[PDB]
RNA sequence: GGGCGAAGCCAGAGGAAACUCUGGUGGAGGUCCGUAGCGGUCCUGACGUGCAAAUCGGUCGUCCGACCUGGGUAUAGGGGC
RNA sequence: UCGGCCGAUCGAAAGGGAGUCGGGUUCAGAUCCCCGAAUCCGGAGUGGCGGAGAUGGGCGCCGCGAGGCGUCCAGUGCGGUAACGCGACCGAUCCCGGAGAAGCCGGCGGGAGCCCCGGGGAGAGUUCUCUUUUCUUUGUGAAGGGCAGGGCGCCCUGGAAUGGGUUCGCCCCGAGAGAGGGGCCCGUGCCUUGGAAAGCGUCGCGGUUCCGGCGGCGUCCGGUGAGCUCUCGCUGGCCCUUGAAAAUCCGGGGGAGAGGGUGUAAAUCUCGCGCCGGGCCGUACCCAUAUCCGCAGCAGGUCUCCAAGGUGAACAGCCUCUGGCAUGUUGGAACAAUGUAGGUAAGGGAAGUCGGCAAGCCGGAUCCGUAACUUCGGGAUAAGGAUUGGCUCUAAGGGCUGGGUCGGUCGCGGCCGGCGCCUAGCAGCCGACUUAGAACUGGUGCGGACCAGGGGAAUCCGACUGUUUAAUUAAAACAAAGCAUCGCGA
């Protein structure tokens, strides 16, 4: 697994051709966006919730947006 | 043993297959003269050649 | 309960000892603790300027 | 710094096999604060009842499992141990109920 | 305190092998395990590695020497003789 | 798992020196007591149509070494070892 | 033109040898199946995408400046004094080196697992009285990133005797100590992505005759150590003993060559990502007082890994927990002789016997005290003597922090300073075991079971340790070091 640090790197990671799906896991303290690429599972950790909600609608279309809750 | 060669495993496979009772309909054949499989082998009584 | 008694000194005695004094508390281990405690004290006295290099080196050999 | 544990005596009191008044009357002399039973350790640990709910509020480090130990001690004294059973229904709360056949 | 009167290093052999054999091996074992002053770096770190092999820990110089001593009295006279014959050979 | 405590080293004391004495440290050895292991002393014990075509009980020897042991290799009959 | 594996080939399921882990699942298989996270090797000719190479200066001009045009010249990366670092970082034949690749033993130190202690939960046990009690349980794989921690015979400054640093031991230093500042390696520890969604513990609700069902809550905080077991490291000792090889992989030296004419460029790339593939054979189970060998479900034999609590020196013996079992190919009833195994015995104490055979005595630890003889090492636990319980205390043996003389002031707080003498060192907190001494006390009993040397005086033989007739002889026999002799210059 790989941990994506800032928001921008996650966007073009999710826009890759080998990105199979993105999973959103809502914990008590953070929201994790996990995109399943060919080699690695890229996880982006968002501390707050407004940025997590903003990222939810900005995801590329045609990609599975499975919610883990 | 658990580690075995293919030739040994094939040898043991044949011994399993031919260690079975005769079919019941053999005794009904004309002029049978066979009562039972006299070549039956038990793993504990007699050991295999290898 | 018996461990708490042994802390206070019960069941130690002379008729409760089966091993040698060195097998119960090795002399080499006792010497290490003493050397480590005393060398640490001499070092802390040297870096706190209570003793100089030359008094430290005499006492280290002592 | 307030603990506020709770004991719920509802199912047995509605079946009349025990009363919460006596169980309250049992706790105040058996609770030990700093190892001393009686006087609730100088009244630091307080006790009160809602006729089914007995809540214990303390201002000192006080264990919830102590209430279960004390409650089980009451039930054995009153021969209720073979029917009733103290179960943690939530945090800061205990509840005694029947064995389910 | 002095622990033994005369056996010294061969006290490890106990009462075994005979007094004269222990006395004989005593001076060899002392020279075998001694640390010699290295003639290359000047440090007293030249010690025996194997039989005939002497190695210095500091300069990592390995020398071929005697079995039990760093050099034998045989080889020292030989080196002096070879030097004398070499300076006689040339002029 | 314990015992003994070799060289090396430190301190103190006595010495003109040579050096000596005392207390520690150190941890050597086909070293000691003794497990596991390996072996097999005595009971001339048990058994002796046995559990066993050589075993069992207690007692024993050794247990850092010429130590114990698996597997792989080599040596074959007037030959091997 | 270059090209010696100078020799086929075979030889290890314990040596060498890249790279898979966590959860679930069966009646029986799983590191192989399912789920999820990785990873190694190989391939990509028509070149898969990026990134690197690699895209800057000079001069004429235009242009208010900035910036645009032409020409010329570079450009096989860059940083640090250094150790060395950064994401790549052209390069053949050839050469050099490394890794693979190294014994046994000792002593320390780091890390983990387990054990122990103090609390917080959840569930159980006891409650005749006591017991805030006793018991169970209380996760985070590989692979990445970061940080501790450990190690360095690595670098820079500097130059040390009144020598100093330093270990349990050592050991180190003008061939550069101490001190200050750096660099590298390992990082199995912690945090993080994996990750809680899983697993587990509890409490419930539905049913799909047999749900990876649904749901609530929890999965917490600390402290210890000559502890045990693995592992990593450091430093020693021993050897007339010096403790593999080869596949395989890598680095360096050298520079034959290749690449482009200033282009949105070339050769090239051990950098990031992407695409495809990994065939063959083994895999169940037993592994032993019943799956093997011994004619057998035979008290024999048969190579290993893991390893809890108490007592205790202890992987001893004895009791217990997890796990396992049914007493070893039968039961019942009696309790004769004789037996086998185990005890006790008044008085005497080897009178028994070939012979103290067998049994018994002694035994641990502490404090004393120890002879002849001797190869000076030993003898030696010589011999001999005293003590040993329980309970209540008393001393002694450690580690962490903080020691200010104060508003002269504002980042009831902070930068400098007039502002003071712990300097015979204090104050608080935490913490193991161990030793010594004392009182009291029991029907003199206390290493209370277990564990656990009888001793001395001599003679013979063999020096010792070692070995030996598997199945009647373990010895004085053999061996041994030491001594001596003999043959031999290929
Ligand atoms: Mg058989
Ligand atoms: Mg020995
Ligand atoms: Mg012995
Ligand atoms: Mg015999
Ligand atoms: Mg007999
Ligand atoms: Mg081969
Ligand atoms: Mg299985
Ligand atoms: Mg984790
Ligand atoms: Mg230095
Ligand atoms: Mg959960
Ligand atoms: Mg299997
Ligand atoms: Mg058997
Ligand atoms: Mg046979
Ligand atoms: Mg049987
Ligand atoms: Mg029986
Ligand atoms: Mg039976
Ligand atoms: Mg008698
Ligand atoms: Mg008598
Ligand atoms: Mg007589
Ligand atoms: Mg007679
Ligand atoms: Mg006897
Ligand atoms: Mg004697
Ligand atoms: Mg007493
Ligand atoms: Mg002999
Ligand atoms: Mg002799
Ligand atoms: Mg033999
Ligand atoms: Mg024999
Ligand atoms: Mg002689
Ligand atoms: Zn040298």
């Amino acid at each position: 697994p790989r941990k994506i640090e800032e928001i921008k790197d996650f966007l073009l990671t999710a826009r890759r051709k080998d990105a199979k799906s993105v999973k959103i896991k809502k914990n008590k303290d953070n929201v994790k966006f996990k995109v399943r690429c060919s080699r690695y599972l890229y996880t982006l950790v968002i501390t707050d919730k407004e940025k997590a909600e903003k990222l939810k609608q900005s995801l590329p279309p045609g990609l599975a947006v499975k919610e883990l809750k | 043993s658990s580690h075995k060669t293919f030739r040994i495993k094939r040898f043991l496979a044949k011994k399993q297959k031919q260690n079975r009772p005769i079919p019941q309909w053999i005794r009904m054949k004309t002029g049978n003269k066979i009562r039972y499989n006299s070549k039956r082998r038990h793993w504990r009584r007699t050991k295999l050649g290898l | 309960k018996n461990t708490l008694a042994r802390r206070k000194g019960r069941h130690m005695g002379i008729g409760k000892r089966k091993g040698t004094a060195n097998a119960r508390m090795p002399e080499k281990v006792t010497w290490m603790r003493r050397m480590r405690i005393l060398r640490r004290l001499l070092r802390r006295y040297r870096e706190s300027k209570k003793i100089d290099r030359h008094m430290y080196h005499s006492l280290y050999l002592k | 710094q307030v603990l506020k544990f709770t004991l719920d005596c509802t199912h047995p009191v509605e079946d009349g096999i025990m009363d919460a008044a006596n169980f309250e009357q049992f706790l105040q002399e058996r609770i030990k604060v700093n190892g001393k039973a009686g006087n609730l350790g100088g009244g630091v640990v307080t006790i009160e009842r809602s006729k089914s709910k007995i809540t214990v509020t303390s201002e000192v480090p006080f264990s919830k499992r102590y209430l279960k130990y004390l409650t089980k001690k009451y039930l054995k004294k009153n021969n209720l141990r073979d029917w009733l059973r103290v179960v943690a229904n939530s945090k800061e709360s205990y509840e005694l109920r029947y064995f389910q056949i | 305190a002095k622990r033994t009167k005369k056996v010294g290093i061969v006290g490890k052999y106990g009462t075994r092998y005979g007094a004269s054999l222990r006395k004989m091996v005593k001076k060899i074992e002392i020279s075998q395990h001694a640390k010699y002053t290295c003639s290359f770096c000047g440090k007293t770190k030249m010690k025996r590695r194997a039989v005939g092999i002497w190695h210095c820990g500091s300069c990592m110089k390995t020398v071929a020497g005697g079995a039990w001593t760093y050099n034998t009295t045989s080889a020292v006279t030989v080196k002096s003789a070879i030097r004398r014959l070499k300076e006689l050979k040339d002029q």
